[PDB]
């Protein structure tokens, strides 16, 4: 039963500006055999279906803008968002494939 | 274009069964698993099971939550996912998607649109 735990809960920025959300593991998702990290991160626009961001903890999904970078290793990950856009409300949740899925509980974005 | 579909949404009494459909297109079904997520209005998004695929002899596995309430089978001449959902409980009123899966990215990197289930007395 891995618990990953995120913060804030919720958080508001202006656009242009840079965020910052943890997400805490219970257990290392750091895999030995082929070192990678078995965190990813999804977007969900409000209404909306979710959205791969970055899985192996770091690697940006095809297609994602590079003002979203993950980064951490074995407990301890984070997602940042380099210059908001109007765009990147939504939650984001990270979730740990280490062992199955399990999804945290949501950092929600809002823009004013 | 990768699509995702659901379908098998709507009023389901408590108690009751529901099976939920997901057909797909524009990627070789077989080479990857397929899970189901909810969410529930207002909550988290909570990952229920997936189906592996063709190298991983398409076993299953599913959420301690609904582990023998909830079925996951799929249609490999079809390429569709489906979700068998047993005893319906209030709690189990949500939004329902099919997402693509499996250990290239160990992560949901395409998602249908959803369906959702409303368990009303
Ligand atoms: O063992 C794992 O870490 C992993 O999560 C990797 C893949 O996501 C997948 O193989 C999964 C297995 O299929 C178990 O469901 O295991
Ligand atoms: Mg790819
Ligand atoms: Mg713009």
């Amino acid at each position: 039963d891995i618990v990953l735990t995120q913060s804030p809960s919720s958080l508001a920025v202006s656009a242009g500006e840079r965020v910052t959300m943890s997400c805490k593991s219970s257990q290392s998702l750091f895999k030995s055999r082929n070192q990678k990290n078995y965190l990813a991160w999804y977007q969900q626009k409000p209404g909306q279906s979710p959205k791969l961001l970055i899985y192996w903890a770091s690697t940006r999904e095809s297609g994602v803008p590079d003002r979203f970078t993950g980064s951490g290793s074995g407990t301890d990950f984070t997602l940042t968002i380099n210059g908001v856009q109007a765009e990147d409300l939504a939650v984001y949740y990270c979730k740990q494939s280490y062992n199955l899925r399990t999804f945290g509980g949501g950092t929600k974005l809002e823009l004013k | 274009e990768v699509k995702l579909v659901e379908s098998g949404g709507g009023l389901v009494q408590p108690g009751g069964s529901l099976r939920l459909s997901c057909a797909t297109s524009g990627f070789t079904f077989t080479d990857y698993y397929m899970s189901w997520v909810r969410q529930p209005p207002g909550k988290a998004l909570e990952w229920l099971g997936f189906i592996r695929n063709k190298a991983k002899g398409y076993t299953v596995e599913y959420s301690a939550s609904v582990k023998g309430r909830f079925t996951i089978s799929r249609d490999n001449s079809q390429s569709i996912l489906y979700l068998q959902m047993n005893t319906l409980r209030a709690e189990d009123s949500a939004t329902y998607y099919c997402a693509r899966d499996g250990y290239y990215v160990d992560a949901m990197d395409y998602w249908g649109q959803g369906t959702s289930v409303t368990v009303s007395s």
